[PDB]
């Protein structure tokens, strides 16, 4: 595969645009989008080439490390073109205000807004979003050799993308260095979001949703 | 309660 | 100013290594916790001189110097532990006198995980050959990363200048180039994931009344 | 408060 057609495959294993259809009701809504999206995110990461070689454990703690990130990562992309705000859905449009009503999720909002405006600073592009998302995946903390290979494909992928800005040799080191980088903000605020989202769940004050419930206990 | 596995294995 | 002289004041600026002695006694949970925690708050005081000596850090608002040391010391931290351990594979070189396998991990309850995780990323920098160089300027990057808000951004752009100076001067392809620097970069959530769960095993001990009063880690800690 | 002491007293 060419970094090219890498690319146009995460292109093609992007999810589709999940609505809720839908306080107690800011959090259920929250809750029942990422159970929705959970569902779609499995099929994404089956998308990527070589996801589905590796070994089902793999496959399994990948998904069960990584998804709150990934989720984080879709929500700031949503996000960057739309600033003060965090795009969940187009049903599903929140700024910090909403955020204050449920107390800890101010934090939150304040951090994944904060990360987004970064990325926007930086102008992330599309591509370079697909790339970094799927290396969110293949990057959490016979099959460990297939996982670096697959790892290594996505990264020169970045790469790649960065390329074809046209920008200085240089630029492109500090680009790719800038994008990295954030990477350990968007792992920050998924730490917060599910130490937070445990603590709504050993309440049972949001509903137990039986995808999301089960990907929470891995934690 | 095993839906990552049953979506993993199943399209 | 330059990458050359800005790679050379962070080498000038390294901490010396705290001596702690190994306990006499085979190691209990009491005894390994008193040597970790000693020797954390006694590098904690070496860290913060060496913050001070990064160009432009003590240029800062004194809020925003504050908030990266108390996000960052445990990732600075175990980053210093992993370069310490890579010349001795199996073992973390928590001081020279205080040599450490997965078997001492056994001491205190959920400590081997943390071990596990610092022996694994180690082994990952020592795959990649990690640099003197590129470790200096990784350790600056993860102090940084966690009106001052520009330059701390300028800050963090002239560390990262430096790393893609020091990877330069290895001569490799432009494309090999960015494949190093991206196989570095990627390390440090394994380095923070590290750190977030050696915080939680901390704070946990803490409560059960294992850790001593040492009023730095103490403060430290409770900035979480 | 030795946080405070040590980056601007030290
Ligand atoms: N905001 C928020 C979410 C995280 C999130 C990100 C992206 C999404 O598409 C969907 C969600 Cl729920 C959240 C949910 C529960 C909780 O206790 C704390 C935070
Ligand atoms: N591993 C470890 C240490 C942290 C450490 C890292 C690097 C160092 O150079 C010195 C220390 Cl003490 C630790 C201490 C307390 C605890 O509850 C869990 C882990």
């Amino acid at each position: 595969l060419s970094p090219e057609q890498l690319v146009l495959t995460l292109l093609e294993a992007e999810p589709p645009h999940v609505l809720i259809s839908r306080e107690a009701s800011m959090m259920m809504s929250l809750t029942k989008l990422a159970d929705k999206e959970l569902v779609h995110m499995i099929s994404w990461a089956k998308k990527i080439p070589g996801f589905v070689e590796l070994s089902l454990f793999d496959q399994v703690r990948l998904l069960e490390s990584s998804w709150m990130e990934v989720l984080m990562m879709g929500l700031m992309w949503r996000s960057i073109d739309h600033p003060g705000k965090l795009i969940f859905a187009p049903d599903l449009v929140l700024d910090r205000d909403e955020g204050k009503s449920v107390e800890g999720i101010l934090e939150i909002f304040d951090m994944l807004l904060a990360t987004t405006s970064r990325f926007r600073e930086l102008k992330l592009q599309h591509k370079e979003y697909l790339c970094v998302k799927a290396m969110i995946l293949l990057n959490s903390s016979d099959s460990s050799r297939k996982l670096a290979h697959l790892l290594n494909a996505v990264t020169d992928a970045l790469v790649w993308v960065i390329a074809k800005s046209g920008i200085s040799s240089q630029q492109q080191s500090m680009r790719l260095a800038n994008l990295l980088m954030l990477l350990s903000h968007v792992r920050h605020a998924s730490n917060k979001g599910m130490e937070h989202l445990l603590n709504m769940k050993s309440k049972n004050v949001v509903p137990v949703y039986d995808l999301l419930l089960e990907m929470l206990n891995a934690h | 309660s095993h839906k990552l596995v049953q979506l993993l294995t199943t399209t």
